[PDB]
């Protein structure tokens, strides 16, 4: 399977756009914190699917799958959130019927810390002009690299995502040297994700282990594991 | 046990 | 300053091994968690010193020193004892002297799993065969990283740093294409790194609150930054 | 204050 097919696999695996079926109004704490967690379990569902469609990741044996996504399901959300939110500058598109300001995370405590990173990463994916294709295979890259027979199939798996990103970076058509500058500073923004993502979940547990918000079934789990 | 069975599942 | 020049100056900015006596009675919970954190104490102080070496970095605002290296301490020590441990499987060596076995790390409560990852890190970038200079390269691209027209300058150091690592992977005489490979494999380890590195502190955080030994100077500091 | 005065005044 060459670099561009693979990528086109990736394409095809891309979950559908998702909304929590919210009326258009004001956020209160209460409000928002209930919405970002239904919209987090919602994803979730589509985060499995996603994953099962990336050529051989099925052939993992089930210990490695849900080791996988036990671990990066948060990374891969929020890299979904800062592709959502490249071209809306100053905002967090977490879903068409959830986006949110930097003034309107002030409501809940702590969570401001967080769209102010949530805010500077993809305002730095901006800078840099993230295309689609290079977000496909950083996102396959955040779940194949999350492991903190089965074992040769992944390092062969993540050793294919690498050469594709690797691919499209060479398409875009700038100097060697600048395709080496992209793609190691592509790939530094990742520990930026990940922090957030730390921060995210911290956040998330302190939340649930106060029940003030719906922890949802699938939620609750990948919460828990 | 969420996660295994939509990883099982279609 | 061209890329050979930044790495022979990271080359002679390297700290000089700081030597920790291993105790002699048979390790306890408190004397291993006693010997790593003066360890880590003498070691903060040689940090210091490196970074102030590191090109530019005494430029960027006192602010942005102070916070770069308060973000990515942990990360940074342990990026070293992997090297240490590089030509040793199932061996961390923390100090030429005090050499701890993984089974050594059943005396301290959840610190095994740490010791798992660092080595299992460790034994990646042995497979990988990682060399010295790009081993001081990475490390210094952890400190410029970790931002976890000052900050216009940070971006700037740390494509120097990069562009030297290009250079270094490129006098190893491979492909254009594996060098690019090689760059990536590098880099996607920087998350292993780091999730040790979050596992690291949070357990010293959590070892502090039962006192289980003291933390105060420069690593509470550290600790709390 | 400690980390201040290594960066600062070493
Ligand atoms: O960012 C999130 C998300 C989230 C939702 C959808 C996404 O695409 C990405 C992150 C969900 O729950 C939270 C719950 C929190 O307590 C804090 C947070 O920052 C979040
Ligand atoms: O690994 C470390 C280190 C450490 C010490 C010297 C080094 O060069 C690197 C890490 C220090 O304190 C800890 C304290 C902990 O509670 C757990 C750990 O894993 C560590």
């Amino acid at each position: 399977l060459s670099p561009e097919q693979l990528v086109l696999t990736l394409l095809e695996a891309e979950p559908p756009h998702v909304l929590i079926s919210r009326p258009s109004a004001p956020f209160t704490e209460a409000s928002m914190m209930m919405s970002l967690t239904k919209l987090a379990d919602k994803e979730l569902v589509h985060m499995i699917s996603w994953a099962k469609k990336i050529p051989g990741f099925v052939e993992l044996s089930l210990f490695d799958q849900v080791r996988l996504l036990e671990s990066c399901w948060m990374e891969v959300l929020m890299m979904g959130l800062m592709w959502r939110s490249i071209d809306h500058p100053g905002k967090l598109i977490f879903a068409p019927d959830l986006v949110l300001d930097r003034d309107e995370g002030k409501c809940v405590e702590g969570i401001l810390e967080i769209f102010d990173m949530l805010l500077a990463t993809t305002s730095r994916f901006r800078e840099l002009k993230l295309q689609h294709k290079e977000y496909l295979c950083v996102k396959a890259m955040i779940l194949l690299n999350s492991s903190m027979d089965s074992s040769r199939k992944l390092a062969h798996l993540l050793n294919a995502v690498t050469d594709a990103l690797v691919w499209v970076i060479a398409k875009s058509g700038i100097s060697s040297q600048q395709q080496s500058m992209r793609l190691a500073n592509l790939l530094m923004l990742l520990s930026h994700v990940r922090h957030a993502s730390n921060k995210g979940m911290e956040h998330l547990l302190n939340m649930k282990c106060k029940n003030v918000v719906p922890v949802y079934d699938l939620l609750l789990e990948m919460l828990n594991a | 046990h969420k996660l295994v069975q939509l990883l099982t599942t279609t």
